[PDB]
RNA sequence: UGACGGAGCCAGCGAGUCUAACCUUGGCCGAGAGGUCUUGGUAAAAACUCCGUCGU
């Protein structure tokens, strides 16, 4: 009878916990879904879990890892003339009469 | 249910262009008209001497 | 390392060490 | 062609103007190109080269 | 709707403008439309979201009014709404 | 000489050439099985004749097609019908008339364009 | 090393670095060119093949830094797979895309956007010859997105034999570094050439000095033939500039 | 995290929209340089 | 009745020794005219079918 086994705040954004990781960092302004792949490579986080099921160590990772890319060797590449106009308009006007 | 209230200009005027929240934005947008209408009107005028 | 076909291949193709190789 | 004129608004002018080219091919100034300034569209009796230079005789 | 700028035809404000148009100034009465909108619209069923009001115009124009819509109570401002909305063709919160 | 025969199925600009000769029962579209044709949707539509004779005529004959020209229907239906008239011209040709007459009644109940082209021709009003 | 020692070279440099900071026209220039004056004519018709030159001391950048494009055969399936998947390779490349696909997707305009994006273009030798014609003008004049071109495994072509098809993901990456590290010039049938030898705000004046002697050694050695040793009969004189500046003398005979 | 913080939320909450006849709110070698190929290019 | 990527695949017109950019940074040669190289910026079959991803 004893049997024992929604949303998140990253880099001051939130991320709905029913989305998978990698497409809730997406939403991330500056992260990408490749990038966000690479970084949840790189922090050994399952990609298929869901955003809720993060655990605390697994989050603060994620943040090591997108505050400090360098140090992780993360790819660079992831990281008044219309008056002079109308003017001249209207002398060549004058010049025509 | 959720009550919102409507949005409106009073003493509208169609005729009118719309209010533009940047001076400089309506006062270039109200600019770049006059150059087209001025330039549409002289190249009407230029051809028809010239015929 | 020569290719008969394209023969631009042997001159300008990069060179590669043993540091190239070794992972960093 | 270009470098005849250096706006629309001179094209204009000259619209319907007789030209021709070095090789003798007569040809007209039809109309202005909207896009570049100065540029403009011509018919010739015959097809020309780019080698050719188009002349327009004025006094 | 009609320019003096563009006002709501009323059946007492305009009496020498609508017999410029020739039209009986009895039906010139958009107040008894905003008569009944409020009514409706502060009707506890349209407070239960089960009523939807549609109007049809005399000269045959169909509007859609949506059930959250707050129009304005006072009469002077309702009249500023609908020549916005004639001409617009729609009204965003 | 092996005897062959030689049809020409059309529709808009498609146009189907089909060579029918004594064989072993091999159906060839472009270099290719006819199972491959495609678009695959319409791919019954050119399976009608064989199904609708009965793959036990083509035992005995070797049929190849070449498409050229038009899009993908008009090229399935320049293929049906290059089909349909071969198999009817080689049982004229090679084999008794009785069989070639049962095909055509056949194929004519079933679609006539299987035999007879069809043109849209304009016709001004 | 009569280049190095000679303080002309120093104070060039110093000068150079100094009103690139100075001029507002500058500050978009980035990189640090010599301007190679050489008595004879090459006679080597410009092929358009970069030619890598082998920098010792110092590496001038390395493949995480750029963007770098790779232009492979038709299909691209295999390259692109062996390639994503290889944990060396994975995050190697920014891009990979076939001729066919380049043709067809980037024309025109696109092209423009495409040489702005990508800092390093790199294709299979095989498809090398075709790209003129699809990248266009812009990567193929003044050589700042020349592409490069790169080998994607170690088989060999022999007569009467057909290559087996291999990508080889330690050995492209391999290259790619050298690339990136190693400077590269063009050859052509006239006196006059230039050769990237620094990158502004990330090399001191002293690593530039030492890329330039490098840079020199390299092409006046006639041992290192046929990718080195072009600049027979000595160099006239030597000098240096940005894209935009004008050419400061460091060394004339 | 103290309780009295949850007490100020619940009696927020019940605290917590146009209601009734409410109306709608109303309203310097470098420059060497450069001279000396000008001077060059001028004396030619 | 989407976007991204990959794969497969189907036309008919059309062939004048004629088809075609601009603005810059500098090296060399040349009495000049100009020639060559170098350099940065700007401008410039599809439908269809199958497969994989996200998701309204």
């Amino acid at each position: 009878s004893l049997v024992v086994q929604h949303i998140l705040r990253l880099l001051n954004t939130n991320v709905d916990g029913n989305i998978k990781i990698v497409y809730a960092l997406t939403t991330i302004k500056g992260v990408g879904r490749r990038y966000s792949n690479l970084v949840c490579k790189k922090a050994d986080v399952d990609l298929h879990k869901r955003a809720g099921e993060l655990t605390q160590e697994e989050l603060e990772r994620i943040v090591q890892i997108m505050q400090n890319p360098t140090h992780y060797k993360i790819p660079a590449w992831f990281l008044t003339l219309a008056n002079n106009v109308e003017s001249k308009l209207r002398d060549d006007l004058e010049r025509l009469k | 249910i959720p009550t919102h209230a409507p949005k409106y200009e009073e003493n509208f005027n169609p005729d009118k262009k719309s209010y533009d929240p940047d001076r400089t934005r309506s006062e270039i947008n109200k600019m770049k008209a006059q150059l087209k209408k001025e330039r549409k009107f002289t190249m009407k005028e230029i051809r028809k001497d010239a015929k | 390392v020569k290719d008969h076909r394209y023969p631009g291949l042997t001159p300008g193709l990069a060179p590669v060490g043993l540091s190239d190789e070794e992972d960093s | 062609i270009k470098d005849m004129f250096s706006s629309a608004m001179e094209v204009a002018r000259f619209e319907g103007a007789q030209i021709k080219t070095v090789s003798g091919i007569r040809g007209e100034i039809k109309r202005a190109l909207s896009k570049p300034e100065g540029h403009y569209r011509a018919a010739f009796e015959d097809k020309i080269l780019m080698s050719d230079i188009v002349i327009l005789r004025s006094w | 709707t009609h320019k003096i700028k563009y006002v709501l035809l009323n059946c007492d404000d305009h009496q020498g403008l609508l017999k410029k148009m020739g039209r009986d100034i009895s039906e010139a009465r958009p107040d008894i439309t905003h008569q009944c909108l409020l009514t409706l619209l502060d009707s506890p069923i349209n407070k239960a979201g089960k009523l939807q009001v549609y109007i049809q115009t005399s000269r045959g124009i169909l509007i859609e009014v949506n059930p959250t819509v707050r129009i304005p109570r006072t009469f002077k401002r309702f009249s500023g709404l609908m020549v916005q909305l004639l001409h617009k063709l729609s009204i965003r919160s | 000489a092996v005897p062959s025969v030689q049809t020409f199925g059309k529709k808009k600009s498609a146009t189907a050439v089909a060579h029918v000769k004594a064989g072993k029962g091999l159906i060839k579209v472009n270099g290719s099985p006819i199972t491959l044709v495609e678009p695959e949707i319409l791919r019954f539509k050119v399976y009608e004749p064989l199904l609708l004779v009965g793959l036990d005529k083509f035992s005995n004959i070797d049929i190849r097609v070449r498409v050229t020209g038009g899009g993908h229907v008009s090229q399935v239906y320049a293929i049906r019908q290059a089909i349909a008239k071969g198999l009817v011209a080689y049982h004229q040709k090679y084999v008794d008339e009785q069989s070639k007459n049962e095909l055509k009644k056949a194929f004519t109940s079933y679609d006539r364009t299987l035999l007879i082209a069809d043109s849209r021709r304009p016709e001004p009003k | 090393n009569d280049i190095i020692k000679s303080g002309l070279a120093e104070k060039a440099l110093k000068a150079l670095i100094l009103q690139c900071e100075e001029n507002p026209s500058l500050k978009n220039d980035k990189d640090i060119h010599i301007i190679i004056n050489t008595g004879k004519k090459m006679g080597i018709n410009r092929d358009n093949i970069p030619r890598i030159i082998p920098l010792t001391k110092y590496k001038l950048f390395k493949p995480r830094d750029l963007n770098i494009l790779l232009i492979t055969k038709d299909p691209s399936a295999l390259y692109r797979e062996t390639l994503t998947k290889d944990e060396h390779t994975s995050e190697l490349f920014k891009e990979i895309i076939s001729v066919k696909n380049l043709r067809r997707r980037f024309k025109g305009s696109k092209l423009t956007q495409l040489y702005k994006d990508f800092d390093l273009v790199v294709a299979d030798y095989r498809v090398h010859h075709l790209l003129p014609e699809v990248l266009g003008s812009r990567f193929y004049h003044g050589s700042k997105k020349l592409p490069y071109m790169i080998r994607m495994s170690k088989e060999v072509k022999l007569k009467r034999q057909q290559m087996v098809e291999k990508c080889d993901p330690i050995y492209v990456r391999a290259q790619l570094r050298s690339i990136c590290k190693n400077t590269s010039y063009i050859p052509n049938n006239d006196n006059c050439l230039s050769v990237r030898v620094g990158y502004i705000q990330k090399h001191s004046i002293p690593e530039i000095l030492q890329n330039i002697q490098d840079t020199i050694n390299f092409l006046t050695d006639k041992s290192k033939r046929p990718q080195g040793g072009v600049i027979k009969g000595g160099i006239i004189s030597i000098f240096v500039k940005t894209s935009n500046s004008t050419s400061l003398p460091i060394y004339q005979f | 995290r103290t309780l009295r913080f949850y007490t100020s939320k619940i009696d927020q909450q019940e605290n917590k929209r146009f209601k009734g006849d409410d109306d709608i709110p109303y309203k310097d070698y470098y420059q060497q340089v450069q001279r000396g190929k000008q001077d060059k290019k001028i004396s030619r």
